[PDB]
RNA sequence: AACCCCCGCCGUUAGUUGCCAGCGGUUCGGCCGGGCACUCUAACGGGACUGCCCGCGAAAGCGGGAGGAAGGAGGGGACGACGUCUGGUCAGCAUGGCCCUUACGGCCUGGGCGACACACGUGCUACAAUGCCCACUACAAAGCGAUGCCACCCGGCAACGGGGAGCUAAUCGCAAAAAGGUGGGCCCAGUUCGGAUUGGGGUCUGCAACCCGACCCCAUGAAGCCGGAAUCGCUAGUAAUCGCGGAUCA
């Protein structure tokens, strides 16, 4: 009946409870054009919807915790995706190619000592 | 700041009580320039030490509010 | 009903004394929920390596405070006595209450 | 000064200001971590030779 | 790096439009990291632009990094010890780049107060054929042909 | 104005509330 | 109109009109209009004349200001004059009050810096 | 190089962290029952080996692609050889020699490392409309706390004081992350930009705040409208930027 798929990145946690129905989308209660507001990346989570063609067919609900604002939206990014692929392994032939199965290695690397930064170093000089 | 009760030592007090109690002279060498001069205090004069020597700096109406170390200098030239 | 702590600093050692508990109430007596793994608490200490001046290649350590619980119900006499006798301790430091 | 300071440290005659930090091992004035009661460097010292325990090499 | 070219940042496409210089040019203005800040803020001269004109943005911002498009330009280069200034074709990236980002810099230029209005004028003057940052790259292109002479070294 | 002792930030910055910034 | 005895903060808000006045500033602003109902976004370029008197004449016979509370700053500084305080002799030679890093900058009571060497 | 630690994909083991994902009640707070699937909490193991397909080659290897969470050391840490610099440290400590011994040792009060006509180094805060103020609202991680962290209530404009619950602490608490987001004021001004300097009055620590602490509220509102010669940082979650904690310690 539903799909899941789990969400995470930046310790950005975020479950991925879908429900085949209409568009009503909620996140952590409210709703997602509620929540996200003033920002692009919004309907740019929605985008394995709009790869699938079908935006307006489908009830979201996320729980999405920890990390910053964006992470989030990047957690629901691959969240999503896992959802529709779980129920859909045809959806997985070009969900992929597209670019969506990742945990995106990208994060914060430890701010080394003697920098200040982890790469920044202090002005050098000799004077 | 010490708003409750106004900071100052026993000693000074002790010392300048007796001043008053016959109105002697008025000599005292302290070492408490981390007090604060007493009102009724006026016309006398506190030897106040400096790491240098005793600085025999008179009081008045004025200077009382402030403390003993406000009126002796602690370095050269200044 | 019962509810027993068990800090201590390596976790192989604590390991080995957290299902040694497992097995002796378990095994003679009512239902034990297994070892549950809180979030260690570290003591991260940084600090320079040279003893005068050299504000870098500094060296730090870290000290890995671990923390496990089980929890035993029904109050069997036979666990009571298994814990009390068939115990093999050494650097962790146990605490239990009710 | 070195001697009498270490024992005028564990003294605390007057006011409690003036019980400041004092290393134990190589009894140093400074850099004494509450924790250990320690200096920096005798500290380090220590967790090299492994007397230190639950003290291990911090890499992340 | 000595070794490998190292190969160009593939940016994401335009979430909106659908197109990759649109994203290059929020990341010019980007300023402090401020991605949906600076979006909004050409969203906004995109409104602009049809208030002004009944032109779609997306083609008036065509036009424009289109027209400040640096077709040729000067380059230094040593011989022996000495300095030649070397005109020849520019990459077609950094074609772009300098492009847009003329474009951000003569918004900048713009006595106009809000960001947005100053993108959006200076996208009309750039679309239409003499802007200041227009300018600026009819007087590269000036240096180019001006010492066509030391042209020889095409290197 | 993270150095104005008398704004939001200006207190945050130093550690601080007062008045300017909400304390209980 | 002439506020502060000869201030005249005109043609803009009411509450920073009153900043410009010597002795008063953003706080003092909110509450002369507290004390008077004002609206601190109205311009002083429209206001009753009854509000004038009203707002000018309250801050003005309440508080101390102008050139006469400028009068008690110096005053205070001839009493640590007078006999010299730690905190007067610095304002005999300029030095701050604070004991700060003269041995740098502290070019702010010490004026432009004066190089020679 | 490789074995060990952190972050990435997944599983096994343990379910008082979280969870109507499942159902019912609910003062709708996962509160009750209930459940371990999920998130997470750590603990063990798996995975990536130019392994596989195609091109080049004698080989090693290189190049392009699929599978995969991740390809050609995945990102990061720890690891810094023979030697070098008569490099640093007798003031961490050890230590040969040297020198003093009613003082080159020891205790105390006060002063002093904070002295300022000047110059250099590393920094912080700005010069403002991609911006500054007010009110309201939302998302972290990591770490720390029983004579310590203080929920929350009363008071004061305030720092903070009086009363007082929880907490040997994934269960209580510092705690509001800030930037952002919504609505509003500002209209280019030595400015609601900028916060140095200075006057008056207060609170906390501490025997004790003149020298010489810190933070409050009122006023004061200086230079600087982006900086000469020259010069520094870093190739991706980096630069820039915005916050919180800890050691230290009254
Ligand atoms: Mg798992
Ligand atoms: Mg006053
Ligand atoms: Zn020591």
């Amino acid at each position: 009946e539903q799909y899941y798929g789990t969400g995470r990145r930046k310790e950005a946690v975020a479950r991925v409870f879908l429900r085949p129905g209409n568009g009503k989308v909620t996140v952590n209660g409210q709703d997602f054009n509620e929540y996200f507001q003033g920002l692009v990346r919004a309907v740019a989570a929605l985008e394995p919807l709009r790869a699938v063609d079908a935006l307006g067919r489908f009830d979201a609900y996320i729980t999405v915790r920890g990390g910053g604002k964006s992470g989030q939206i990047d957690a629901i990014k691959l969240g999503i995706a896992r959802a529709l692929v779980q129920y859909n392994p045809d959806y997985r032939a070009k969900l992929k190619p597209l670019g969506f199965l990742t945990r995106d290695a990208r994060v914060v690397e430890r701010k080394k000592y003697g920098k200040h930064k982890a790469r920044r170093a202090p002005q050098y000089s000799k004077r | 700041s010490l708003k409750k009760g106004v900071f100052v030592d026993d000693h000074l007090l002790e010392k300048v009580l007796e001043l008053n109690a016959k109105g002697e002279k008025r000599l005292i060498k302290t070492w408490s320039r981390r007090s604060t001069i007493v009102p009724e205090m006026v016309g006398h004069t506190i030897a106040v030490y400096n790491g240098k020597q005793h600085v025999p700096v008179y009081i008045t109406e004025n200077m009382v509010g402030h403390k003993l170390g406000e009126f002796a200098p602690t370095r050269t030239y200044r | 009903k019962i509810r027993i702590k068990l800090r201590g600093f390596d976790h192989k050692t604590l390991d080995a004394s957290a299902q040694k508990i497992v097995e002796a109430a378990r095994r003679s007596g009512a239902q034990v929920s297994g070892p549950i793994p809180l979030p260690t608490r570290v003591r991260r200490f940084t600090v320079i390596r040279g003893p005068f001046k050299h504000k870098d290649s500094r060296e730090h350590f870290e000290l890995r405070t671990h923390n496990r619980l089980v929890d035993i119900i029904n109050p069997n006499r036979k666990t009571i006595e298994q814990l009390m006798t068939l115990d093999l301790p050494t650097g962790v430091e146990i605490e239990i209450k009710t | 000064a070195r001697k009498a300071l270490i024992e005028k440290a564990k003294r605390t005659p007057k006011f409690k200001v003036r019980a400041y930090t004092r290393c134990v091992r190589c009894g140093r004035a400074r850099s004494v971590y509450r924790f250990f009661g320690l200096c920096r460097i005798c500290l380090r010292e220590l967790a090299h030779k492994g007397q230190l325990p639950g003290v291990r090499k911090a890499s992340w | 790096a000595r070794r490998r070219r190292a190969e160009v940042r593939q940016l994401q496409p335009d979430l909106v439009y659908g197109d990759v210089l649109v994203t290059a040019f929020i990341n010019k203005i980007m300023r402090d990291g401020k991605k949906n800040l600076a979006a909004r803020i050409f969203y906004d001269a995109c409104k602009i632009i049809q208030e002004k004109t009944g032109q779609e943005p997306l083609k008036v911002f065509k036009q424009a990094v289109e027209n400040v498009k640096p077709r040729m330009e000067v380059r230094s280069r040593r011989v022996g010890g000495a300095n030649y200034q070397v005109p020849m074709e520019v990459s077609p990236r950094r074609q772009q780049s300098l492009a847009l980002r003329w474009l951000v810099q003569a918004a900048n230029q713009r006595p106009e107060r809000r960001a947005a209005v100053r993108i959006a004028h200076e996208l009309m003057d750039a679309a239409e054929g003499k802007g200041g940052a227009v300018k600026k790259k009819e007087d590269v292109e000036r240096m180019a042909e001006a010492n066509r002479a030391y042209a020889h070294y095409r290197w | 104005g993270k150095g104005d002792r008398r704004t939001r930030r200006g207190k945050i910055w130093r550690g601080t509330y007062g008045k300017y910034r909400p304390r209980k | 109109a002439r506020i502060a005895g000869v201030e005249i903060p005109r043609n803009k808000r009411v509450d920073v009109a009153l900043t410009y006045i010597y002795g008063i500033g953003k706080a003092r602003a909110k509450e002369a209009l507290e004390k008077t109902g004002i609206n601190p976004a109205t311009r002083v370029k429209d206001l009753t004349e009854a509000e004038v008197v009203r707002l000018r004449e309250y801050v003005e016979n309440t508080w101390k200001l102008e050139g006469e509370l400028r009068a008690e700053v110096a005053a205070n500084i001839k009493r640590l004059m007078d006999i010299g305080c730690y905190r007067g002799l610095r304002h005999r030679r300029g030095l701050p009050v604070r004991g700060q890093r003269t041995r740098t900058n502290a070019r702010t009571r010490k004026g432009p810096r004066k190089t020679v060497a």
